[PDB]
Order: structure tokens, then sequence, then C-alpha cells
């Protein structure tokens, strides 16, 4: 569907660094990091779920793929051991890489984070909840209605009814 | 007047006076049918057309119930055929402009020799 | 006269039907409405 | 193929002419002929079938060419266009039916019913009336048509108002 | 073409069934057999469309529900049939 | 590939339908069909619960009653054609060969299986029938549900009305 | 939708029976067309819903888009068939599998 | 409601089914509408006391099987290639729409089933098959809007519908043929408008209504037994016959009233060809009923001897011969209809 006239970003705007992790790698350090960057994500698909054009998104994905990378460096930085040994299980473990097999190495590496940040790993469902959040991007589409002037008109209930002329204005008025 | 105005030639200036037979023919048309109805049915029936007047009067009431009613349908409807119509002039005054009347002294026909 | 008119007016708003009377096919977007609220309805009851 | 017998003048294109009709004769031959093959005739085997397709269709060419040639003769020749040019069209076009049929009256009677058949036909033509014309009037319902309805669902409000423009 | 490369194979399984339907059979038989495959290919024609649909889709139970009634409602006057005459055959028709 | 490979097995199997007289024939040739058909239906669809549907009520029920009353056997077996087998096998074939050479991808249909939309669709990450079959029980579109199983409570009134001639 | 002319209680069973509308794309210009439909009746909306109603069709149907595609893929292996395109040519690049 | 009470049922099923249709909203929904019709009619046909019934059921049930089959399939074509319920303009995707409807309601080239099927048909029965199973697919061939295919089935419509009535000795079949010329008007008038349509039916309703139900009463099943049919003084012989002229719609007999009506719509429509042909055939129509009514205009004929008394039921006389009398003078009525402004 897209012509030459319509407007795309430029290559260098995409190429942007990408995290290159695997499942386990994201899976595993899904929780502690889902809280430290959500903000990012919030307005960033925000602004998605609103609005689809995503020529616009394009800044601000930049801006969440960036605060994963930040973290991932944090971790890779303080706790590799055990946040490897974490990975190795949920995968390893299962092939629906579940969290409810290798829960002892979910705690380790809990107690290295304890350690390092001292960050507390959210609930069960922190991130199932709505998310209600500010608004940055600020561009509420705009809410509208159609308007037809000449569409077609019918007699009002107020339009007077005179009584008929000229009886039935039939052949010999009957 | 001198001019063709489709809405006021349209318009309900009255002069339609109703006959003593004007509202009055359905009640005596509907009910003469329900009564010619039961001496039908009892002439088939090897029956006295007199007897059983039963029917004949619930006939009788039947038609003319229906005849009134229908009558005052009719009536509300041409009222609003006639609203329709004097809307529809009213709307569209470019498409119905207002015509004039001339006279024959005007004008030039051809005729029919006999002859 | 009058019912000559009436014939040329049945003409016109046959022609264009513009008005909303005999020569009128009314249309319902109600059911489409409708449907548009059960979705409303469900979408926003999703996830327990 | 696509042509129209009554788009040109009455004496041109003759060839074009009689396609614009040869299609309007061959769709009733035909259109008779499986008709009737699977109803009284049912010959047994294809070209037996080939025959009756062939006995019903040819006769209707032959009707077609003779009304078309002799009335376009007439044009040529007797320079006019009148309804009687079509009078006579039409009695040749029953004379090659009474030839086919093999049926002297039988013939004779339909060329003159025939030409009765294109004097009307003329008489359109030139009048500027058609059998079967467009309707200039359909309607769908008394005044109360917007009202015959008697549904149950609440409708919520609408996205499209009639209301003149707010900018 | 777009019918030409999708919807035309369901054009010609369609019409032949129907010619099929039409075809000499000793009984009845052949014939709800034959209307029974169009019936198939009236699915077949009835979900390519209701998958141009987002949730349309559903449809075929309507479908479905009918289209197993005409085939029990043809079974149950052949069967009767046979049962009056002692056969349902052609050659009583 | 399998999509067009599927057209020809049903290609083929729809000469054997036509061809083929036995009701038993006929009936095994409606069995393969069924078969053929709902995996066709399967790989278009967003899943394949359709096809397991119709599969248990069409084929796994009540074709059961068409080969059942066609078990009136011809009072005799098939006299099985290898002729038209092989005919069968090499209409296949060349089918199936051309069906390697067909374009891989125009030759193939156009609709959205669950894979063949797109990631951001957030719909799209629920249980595969929940979101399809949503609204045969939401209102106001439930009520066909209702019509269908009364429908079908008459439909064995009316059985037992025909299949009740004096025994 | 054609209009019942009755439009008695037993309309409300089919009326919804299956609306395009409904989580679709092509919704959103159904209820672009649909608005007007009810504006101007069905014949002289059917009259003025010219845009409307191309590319509502456009979009489910898919016919303008889609043979657009079918012309634009035959002419690559017409080119093909004249020799142009080689081994290498025949196909462009492979798009990532994780793109639409 | 004839004999047993699952008559009553399958009458409502049929009601709703039919009521679906010519309330449905998409064609699908009319198509649904249309077999449940397929379904609560089938066993009142198939009565299983006898035999003709039963054989008309298969010919019913496997025409309109596949009636419904074509209706549906060329539905799904129309709104593919138009992805629209109302397509823009009528192409080949809709003339088989009509072919459909068509053969369902039994129109002109489509009808050979129609008279075999009223050998089978009782008298009730076939009232029913002849009035209320045409209502659904004519008000969808309302919605469709060919113009020559609707003329074809109109000039075809006549010809064979009174052609053929000229050479039936059976009732059952003289009702098909009289049906299928009348059945001519219906297609012509929706052809033109709706109301008018509308309106011709109900009073075709009405006459084919009375009828065939006097036929049920008496039982009279051939033009022998309608010649035969003892009456004490061969004058309500000739009374009750008038109807038969009503059939015809000569002006005393309310049946004009409807072909009045459509034949002022129409000739204001300009098609004044297609009403002479029509016009014509109707003569050959009332042809016929003049064949039937040799029985009754002239009195006192020859009889056959051992009868002595003639009965029906009270209920369906009662009504029947009130109906009739309308049927002898309705026109004076010319005011309490006003349904045609």
């Amino acid at each position: 569907v897209i012509t030459n006239n319509t407007t795309l970003p430029e290559e260098s705007e995409l190429n942007v660094q990408e995290l290159n992790l695997s499942s386990a790698a994201l899976r595993a350090g899904a929780f502690h990091l889902g809280k430290q960057c959500e903000q990012a994500n919030n307005e960033f698909m925000l602004c998605r779920q609103e609005l689809d054009d995503p020529r616009a998104c394009l800044a601000e994905g930049k801006a969440v793929t960036s605060c994963a990378l930040d973290f991932f460096r944090k971790v890779k930085k303080t706790c590799h051991e055990e946040f490897t040994q974490y990975a190795t299980c949920l995968d390893k473990s299962s092939g629906t890489m579940a969290f409810s097999h290798c829960r002892k190495t979910q705690g380790v590496f809990d107690k290295c984070i304890k350690d390092n940040f001292d960050w507390d790993r959210p609930s069960y469902g922190y991130f199932s909840r709505a998310k209600v959040i500010q608004s940055a991007r600020e561009a509420p589409k705009k809410e509208e209605k159609v308007s037809y002037p000449d569409a077609t008109p019918g007699l009002p209930e107020d339009y007077p009814k005179p009584p008929a002329k000229y009886g039935s204005r039939f052949h010999w008025l009957e | 007047s001198a001019v063709n105005d489709p809405l006021e030639l349209l318009t309900n200036k009255g002069t339609h006076e109703p006959s003593f037979l004007s509202p009055i023919w359905n009640p005596i048309a509907c009910g003469v049918a329900g009564v010619g109805a039961a001496i039908f049915i009892n002439w088939g029936f090897r029956k006295p057309v007199f007897s059983g007047i039963q029917k004949h009067i619930a006939f009788g009431a039947i038609g003319v119930g229906a005849g009134a009613y229908f009558d005052q349908k009719r009536n509300e409807y041409l009222a609003k055929r006639d609203a329709v119509l004097r809307h529809y002039i009213e709307l569209h005054p470019d498409d119905f402009p207002v015509k004039e009347r001339k006279t024959y002294g005007q004008v030039l026909e051809s005729w029919v020799p006999v002859r | 006269q009058i019912r000559l008119l009436e014939d040329e007016v049945r003409r016109k708003m046959s022609e264009r039907n513009d008005y909303q009377a005999y020569y009128y096919r009314p249309s319902v977007a109600k059911y489409h409405r409708i449907s548009k609220e059960a979705a409303d309805e469900l979408e926003a009851l999703r996830g327990d | 193929l696509r042509s129209k017998y009554y788009d040109h003048p009455d004496g041109e294109d003759a060839f074009g002419k009689i396609v614009a009709t040869n299609k309007y004769a061959v769709s009733a031959g035909v259109a008779w002929s499986m008709f009737d093959v699977l109803t009284l005739s049912k010959p047994q085997g294809y070209l037996p079938t080939l025959g009756r397709f062939a006995y019903n269709t040819g006769p209707l060419m032959g009707m077609a060419t003779a009304f078309t040639l002799t009335t376009l003769v007439a044009t040529n020749a007797r320079g006019k266009d009148d309804k009687i040019n079509y009078l006579i069209g039409g009695f040749a076009a029953g004379g090659v039916f009474g030839a086919w049929k093999h049926n002297h009256v039988a013939g004779l009677c339909a060329g003159l019913f025939l030409g009765i058949a294109g004097v009307i036909k003329k008489m359109s033509i030139e009048q500027g009336w058609e059998f079967f014309p467009n309707t200039p009037i359909k309607q769908y319902g008394g005044l109360n048509i917007a009202g015959n309805d008697w549904t149950i669902m609440a409708d919520p409000p609408k996205n499209w108002t009639t209301e003149k423009p707010k900018e | 073409m777009i019918m030409i490369l999708y919807w035309s194979l369901p054009m010609i399984l369609f019409i032949l069934g129907l010619f099929c339907f039409v075809s000499n059979r000793k009984h009845l038989l052949s014939m709800l057999l034959s209307l029974e495959f169009i019936v198939l290919m009236l699915f077949f024609m009835l979900f390519i469309y209701l998958n141009m649909l987002n949730y349309e889709s559903y449809f075929s139970m309507m479908f479905l529900t009918f289209s197993v009634c005409e085939g029990a409602l043809g079974l149950s006057i052949l069967v009767s049939m046979i049962r009056t005459h002692g056969n349902d055959y052609f050659q009583s028709f | 590939m399998i999509q067009l490979m599927l057209y020809s097995l049903i290609i083929t199997t729809s000469i054997i339908f036509l061809n083929m007289i036995h009701p038993l024939a006929l009936g095994l040739t409606l069995l393969i069909q069924t078969i053929f058909v709902c995996l066709l239906t399967g790989l278009m669809t967003k899943s394949f619960w359709y096809s397991y549907i119709l599969f248990l009520i069409f084929l796994g029920g009540m074709l059961v009653l068409f080969i059942y009353v066609t078990s009136l056997a011809s009072n005799e077996m098939f006299n099985l054609s290898m002729k038209l087998t092989l005919f069968s096998s090499l209409i296949l074939i060349f089918m199936l060969i051309l069906s390697f050479i067909m374009d891989k991808t125009s030759s193939s249909l156009f609709l959205m299986n669950n894979d063949m939309q797109s990631i951001i669709n957030m719909n799209s990450y629920f249980m595969e029938n929940s979101l399809s079959l949503n609204k045969l029980y939401n209102f106001p579109t439930n009520f066909i549900t209702i019509l269908l199983m009364n429908y079908l409570l008459i439909t064995l009134i009316v059985i037992v009305k025909i299949t009740k001639l004096f025994k | 939708s054609l209009t019942p002319f009755l439009r008695l209680p037993l309309t409300d069973l089919t009326g919804c029976l299956i609306n395009h509308q409904t989580y679709d794309k092509c919704g959103k210009f159904e209820m672009k067309m649909m608005e007007c439909f009810e504006a101007y009746g069905l014949e002289r909306g059917k009259r003025e819903c010219a845009d409307l109603i191309s590319d509502f069709q456009e979009c489910v149907g898919m016919q303008k888009q889609l043979m657009r595609f079918h012309a634009m893929r035959n002419e690559r292996y017409k080119q093909w068939l004249k020799g142009e395109r080689k081994g290498q040519e025949f196909f462009a690049d492979p798009p990532r599998v994780d793109a639409y | 409601m004839f004999n047993n009470s699952s008559k009553i049922l399958f009458i409502t099923i049929m009601i709703i089914g039919t009521l679906i249709t010519v309330t449905s909203n998409s064609w699908l929904g009319a198509w649904m509408g249309l077999e449940i019709n397929l379904l609560s009619f089938i066993p009142l046909l198939s009565d299983n006391n006898n035999l003709m019934s039963t054989e008309a059921s298969l010919k019913y049930f496997l025409t309109q099987v596949l009636a419904s089959t074509v209706l549906l399939f060329s539905s799904i074509l129309l709104m593919l290639k138009n992805n629209m319920n109302n397509e823009i303009n009528e192409s080949f995707t809709s003339m088989i729409i009509m072919s459909a409807l068509l053969l369902k309601s039994g129109a002109a080239p489509f009808h050979f089933w129609f008279p075999n099927m009223m050998e089978g048909l009782t008298w009730m029965n076939a009232l029913m098959l002849m009035t209320w199973q045409k209502i659904a697919p004519l008000m969808l061939i309302s919605y469709l809007n060919i113009k020559y295919l609707l003329l074809i089935s109109v000039i075809l419509s006549v010809i064979i519908g009174a052609i053929g009535g000229l050479n039936q000795t059976s009732l059952r079949k003289l009702m098909a043929f009289s049906s299928i010329n009348h059945l001519g008007w219906m297609l012509s008038s929706l052809m033109i408008s709706e109301s008018i349509w509308l309106i011709y039916f109900f009073f075709y309703s009405f006459l084919s209504f009375v009828l065939t139900f006097m036929f049920n009463i008496f039982k009279l099943f051939h033009l022998n037994q309608l010649f035969s049919w003892f009456v004490n003084s061969k004058i309500l012989k000739f009374t009750l016959f008038m109807n038969f002229l009503s059939l015809g719609g000569l002006p005393p007999f309310l049946g004009f009233l409807p072909k009045w009506l459509v034949i002022q719509q129409l000739t204001l429509c300009n098609q004044y060809f297609m009403l002479t042909l029509m016009m014509m055939s109707t003569l050959i129509t009332l042809f016929f009923y003049l064949r039937i009514c040799y029985s009754a205009f002239m009195m006192n004929y020859f009889e056959n001897n051992w009868i002595m008394k003639m009965n029906m039921n009270s209920i369906n006389y009662n009504m029947y011969m009130i109906m009739t009398f309308f049927s002898i003078f309705g026109l004076f009525l010319i005011s309490l209809f006003y349904f045609m402004f």
C-alpha cells in the first residue's frame, strides 16, 4: 500500500542496538526488569495502543530497548553466576518454561539481587493489573461526530396535518 | 389567480362539505354487508333468513365498528399524504418553480376541419 | 389539476428518493451498533 | 459480434445489421431447442440431437434473414422507411415459414401476422416510445413505511447527525 | 483473477455435483449422496468467506446444523418410501 | 506442497465420485472427501477447531445413516477396476509434479492463519477459540442457538412423524 | 444490508446475526459507510457512497490490493522467462521472520 | 389443522421459519428461514396415510433442497465479489439468486414439479402450498432487481399457466395452472411496486383460500364430480360458483379490484405491451373457468340417482360462504380499502 510520497524513517533512525537475548534469557530476568523499566514501556506502547501509526513511536521504542539493555548490563556486572544458573534451570528444566520447577535457583538469584541492589521481587501479578499512568506524549485523538447536512428528511410529528383535501382524491371521491 | 402555484393549489383551503351520505356511507355499507351475510348464512343452511336475529345484530355491530374504525384510519392517512406532498413542495421550490397562467388569446393551437 | 401535480411530485420523489416516504428504503445501523456494544461489553470484561 | 440492428440507418451495414438480429434470432432458436429436445423428440444419440437442434435453429435463421434482406432491399431501392417496408418484410418471413413448414396456408397467414409485428415495431422506433421502458416509479410502501418497525432492542445514539457543521 | 485462482476450485466441484444430481441412477440414493457432496462444497465456499471475517466464523454451526437436518429429512422420506411400496426405486416413478 | 496437493487429491476423488455408481463406492468416496475437506479448511482457518467439529457431526455420525441405508449392497460386492485407479494414479502424479512447478506463493490462499497474523496483534495471544466463538453465547446473538436446539427437537418430532408410517 | 420490509420483532434474531464491524480493520470502514446508508437511505446512499464502498470493499475484499500483487509477481516471472533474471537475481532478500 | 395435533405444531414452526425470511436482514438469515420452512412443511405434505402424498414429498424435498443449496451458494458469490449484501448493480452474481427463488416459488420456466405435486397433495395441504409457500421466495424476489428475468418470467407465467389449464381434468392440476397464471400477475406487480403486490397477493390468498376450502368441504376432485355433486336446489349450485368467475376478476366479483390495481400502476410505469400479453392470457384463464361453470349456470341437469341428501361440516361451511358472499358483493367496499394511496 505504501507509496513514494508517504513518509518513512531513516535507515540510521532504525539502526539501534537490540537485545540479542534468548527466551530463557529474557524470561529469567523478567520480573526484576519489569519494575525497573515500565514507564518506558507504559508510555511507549500506550501511544501504540491509542495510536497505531508506528512512525512516531520509534523514539520511545528506542528508549524501551535501551532501558532494558541498561538493566542487563547491570546484571552482567553484578550477578552473573546466579542469573546464568537461573536461566539454565528455566529452560533445561521444562519445555514450557515455567517458574515452578527451579524456585531454589530463583531464590538464590533473588539473594544476589538482594545483596547488590537490594531490590524486591515484585508480586505474583504485579504487572497483571491495569496500568493507569501519567500522560507524556499528550496526544489524545479528537472525539468527533459526522455531519451529513443533506440527509433524507421525513415528516416531523409537529408538522401540521390539516384534515384531508378532496376526500380520498380518487376517481369519484370514493 | 393567474399564477399556477403548486402549494396553494394543494393547500386545504376548504370548500369540501360532506354530504348527509358522506360519513354515513361506510356504516350503512358494512352493516348492510353483515346483515346480508347472515341472510346468506341461513339461505344456504336451509334455515329461515329471519330466524336467529342474534347473528344478524352481531354481524351488524361488528361491521359498523369496522367501517367507523377504518373511516378513521383513512382520514388520518389522507391527512398525512397531504402533509408530505406540501412538505416536498416546500422542500424543493427550485424543482417546482411556480408557473404562470395564460389565456387562449396568447396561444395558437391546431384544429380539425371536418369539412 | 391536483392529481396531475401529485404524479409529477411522485415522479420526482421517486427519481431522487429524497424524502422518507413511499419511494424510500430506510436502512438500519441499529444491529451494527448493538454488535458494537457487545464488542465493547466484552473487551473490558476480558481477563480474570 | 456486438452490434445493434436499430442503431444505424435503415439501409446501411447489412452484415453488421443481420448479425445484430441473428444473435437475437439464434437465442430463441437454441432456447426452444433445449426446451423441446428433452420433452418430445428425445432422439437418443448426439447426431440425432444435432438434427433436432439443426431442424429448430435453421428455420428461425430463415425467418430473420428473409425479413432483414427484403426490408433492407426496400430501403435500398424503394428509398423510404415506412410501415409498409416492414410489412413486406413480414410477408417474406412467413413465406419462408411456409416454405420450411411445407404448409402453404400456414406460411402465408403468419407472413401477414409478422408484417403486423414489423409495423408495430417500426411504430415504436419512430414514435419515440418502447414496449418495455424502464420504470419511472418504483414504490416501497405506504407513507408510514419508515414507521413499520416493531423491534425490541435499545439502540444507543448515532455517530452521525443531520445538523449543520459546527467548526 | 481472484476468483479464478481462489474461488475456482469450489465452483468446479459444485457444478460437477449438480450434474451428478441430474444424471441417471437406479434409485435416488445416488442423488441424495450427490447433494451431500454438494453440501461439503457448500461448506467449503461458506468457510472461505467466513474466514474473510474475523469472528463471524462461528456461522459454520448454523449451516452445519441446518444441512444435516436436510440429509436426515432426505433419508427419512426415502426410508419410509421403501417401507411403503416395499421399494423406493425410480422405476416406481 | 500440502495445500495444492490437497486440491489435487480432492480433484481426483471428485472424478472418482462422478464415475462410481455402486452406492457403497459412492459413500466410500464421500468419506475420503470429508477428510480432505476437513484438512483443507483447517489450513486456511485460525485453527482446526471447526474441522474437528464438522468431522464428528458430518462424517462421524451423519454419514453413518448414508452408508447404513445404502447397505443395499447391490446384492453383490464391488468389481473394482484397476484402470480408473491407474488413471487416478496417473492424473494425480502429473498434477502433483505441476504442483511442484506451480508458483509457490501466488498459488496459495491469502487467509490469515493464527501464524500469518502480525505480532503486534494483542488479541491473537488468547485461546484460539475464545474470541471466535464468543458471540455464539453472548447476547444478543445467542438466542439463535436456542433456535438451533429447538429446530433439532422439532426435527425429531418430524422424523417420528415420517418414520412412523404404520410401522 | 438489504432492508427487511416488515421489520417485525423477529428481525431481532438475525439482524445482528453476523457483523462485519466488531474487531475488524474493515469494521472502521463499515461504520464510515453504514452511517451514510442510514443518512441517505439505501438508494441515494448507494449512489453517494463512492469512496466509502470502494475502501470498505477494498479492505475486506482486497481485490485491488491483491490483484496488484498478482500482476506484480507475474511481471517478475515474465522477465525471468525473457531471461533477464538469472539463478541469483530471480528473487529478492528474505524479510526477517520476526517482521510483519 | 387437518387430522392430528402435530398439524398445529408444524404449521407454527413453518410460520416462524417463513417469518424469519421476510424479516431476514441478510441473505444467510433468509436462507436459514427458508430451510426451516422446508422442514416444517414436508411432514404435512407427506401424510403417512396414503401413497400419493409420499411421492409428492420426495419431489418437493428434492427440488426445494436444491433451490436452497443454489440460493445460499449464489448469495456467497454476490456477497463475496461485492463484499456487501446490497451490490452496487445487478450482474451475473444476482440472476442465479432469482433463478433459485423462481424455482422455489414455482415460476414460469421452473414449474414442472409444481403440477406433478398437485396429484399427491390433498386440498388444504395443496392450499397451504398454494398460498403460504410462495410468500418468502417472492418477498425476496422483491430485493432482487433484474428487470429482464422477471419480464421473461411474466411473459411465460401466463402462456403455459393458461394453455395447460385448458388441458387438465383433475382439479388438482387446474389449481396449479390457475396460480401459475396468477403468479404471473404478482411477479409483474412486484417488478412495478411492492405495496400493490402485497395487496394483490392478499386478495389472491383470500380467493384461493375460499375456493379450495369448499373443494375440501365437498371433496370434489374431478370435473365429473362437479357435474354430479348433489345440491338440493341447483341454485346455490350456481350462487356459490360465481367465485369461479371472481378468479377472472370480472367487475361484479371482487377479483377485479386487485387486477385493476395492478393494471393501473403498471401502465403508470408504461409497460403497456406487457399488460396486453398477460391480459390476453387472462381470457384463457377465464375460459376454462366457464368450462368449469357449465355445471351450474344452466340449471336442472342430468344427475346420479342414488344420492338423496348432501352434507358437510358446520365450521367449514359456516366460514366458507361468508368468504363467498364477499366474493359476490365486494366492490361497494371501495371506500373501506385505504391502502392504495
